[PDB]
């Protein structure tokens, strides 16, 4: 059966992917975020993925709770609320740099959560201080 | 003598998940609905929504327009999609208590999110 | 509507229930675990429930390995193959003593793994020595 | 600094599970298959099952009478039971590497055990 072999094909795929996070970095409005893939699927479709960012945005000297989901661009120099990544395909053991241009620079020292969902659903959260 | 409840060798097929929820204020929770199968999944304004403090979850209405209601950004949602779920409440949330959401599409499938 | 009722309600079941292992017991072929119910469920369908012991036996004195699932009695000595439970309904908080009739005492000093199923899906394993 | 891969928030319905899995044998395999939902699964000779170690997992014909196939107690599955299925294997397995039990019942649910 063909629903059965689908499912069976991507089940495998849930179970065989993972990412982490190896550090994470701001400058101005701009978070890059290192990713590694510390699975066996290679991971690529990037349209697919979610990244939601939860965080404190200084807005006229105010500390100003923001949360907002941000979409993948191709494009090198995104516009806020869009994020890119300097690779085409994230291997297996391979780490890339996940680009995220928020609203607003984070208010300083504040805490903040970054979710990241690769496309087969498995994914990572971040939670630290900007 | 080692003991753990459930286990990570236990798995089953996910097509459907809430990426992330929280509420983003005293009144209001906001939802990040994620289709990661392989079929678009449709009419989700007939989709059923509980949201409440754990153990004491209440129906939530669609589209009301006065609380306790929620919104969908998409009236349905293709592979790889992700929608944006909207719950506007009657009473704020306590800092104490844990809240979970949860979401019945039509056909069914069944998931939540807490925090 | 009628299934997204009932999964509903089945998926809160889950999510709410929790079990953890108190502490294991041997006498002879019994097999004693006191069992806590960390949920907010009540737990008292024990027949939906499911227990699996893989063990060593000691037969014949070898130490033959033995994986067995286990049927549910409400009689206070249970035959081989059978388990049973000293209360009728476990509420939140609570403990009580799960008792399992191994089919040949345990050969000794040997590691074993006790698998216990709740009847909504949640379940816990106990790996240690008998 | 704390960052963790998937979530215990994040939850959906099980309906299907396999409470344990193991190898009795060089080359036979037992995996207790656990129906916690509320609908009878009929025709479990139609399920697919593949096995094998992990990321290299292959289709295990039903009831074969030669390796590798698989039987299971009973062609059909009732809210609250267990059926057992076995999996006899043609090459020993290795003590030092780990495998992957699926079954996909034959409307399409997906369940995985590793061991």
């Amino acid at each position: 059966n063909q629903a059965q072999e689908l499912n069976h094909e991507l089940e495998l795929e849930q179970l065989e992917t993972k990412i982490t996070v190896s550090s994470v970095s701001l400058t101005g409005s701009t978070l890059n975020v290192v990713l590694e893939n510390n699975g066996s699927t290679n991971l690529y479709d990037f349209q697919g993925f979610s990244v939601i960012v939860q965080y404190y945005a200084n807005i006229s000297n105010i500390s100003t709770f923001n949360l907002s989901l941000y979409n993948y661009t191709k494009n090198s120099n995104p516009s806020p609320y869009y994020w890119t990544i300097n690779t085409p395909l994230l291997a297996p053991g391979s780490q890339a740099t996940l680009t995220i241009i928020l609203p607003y620079p984070p208010y300083p020292n504040t805490q903040a959560t970054v979710v990241i969902v690769t496309n087969y659903g498995p994914s990572v959260i971040w939670r630290g201080s900007l | 003598m080692s003991s753990y409840s459930i286990q990570q060798s236990q798995k089953m097929l996910t097509q459907l998940q809430i990426d992330y929820a929280t509420n983003t204020s005293s009144n209001t929770v906001v939802a990040y609905l994620h289709n990661v199968g392989e079929t678009t999944i449709s009419y989700l304004q007939n989709s059923v929504v509980y949201f409440g403090p754990n153990g004491q979850l209440q129906p939530v209405g669609y589209n009301s327009g006065s609380s306790p209601y929620w919104t969908v950004t998409s009236n349905s949602l293709q592979p790889g999609s992700v929608v944006k779920i909207i719950i506007y409440l009657s009473s704020p949330l306590s800092s104490n208590q844990y809240y979970t959401i949860q979401i019945v599409t039509p056909n069914g499938y069944t998931v939540s999110y807490m925090f």
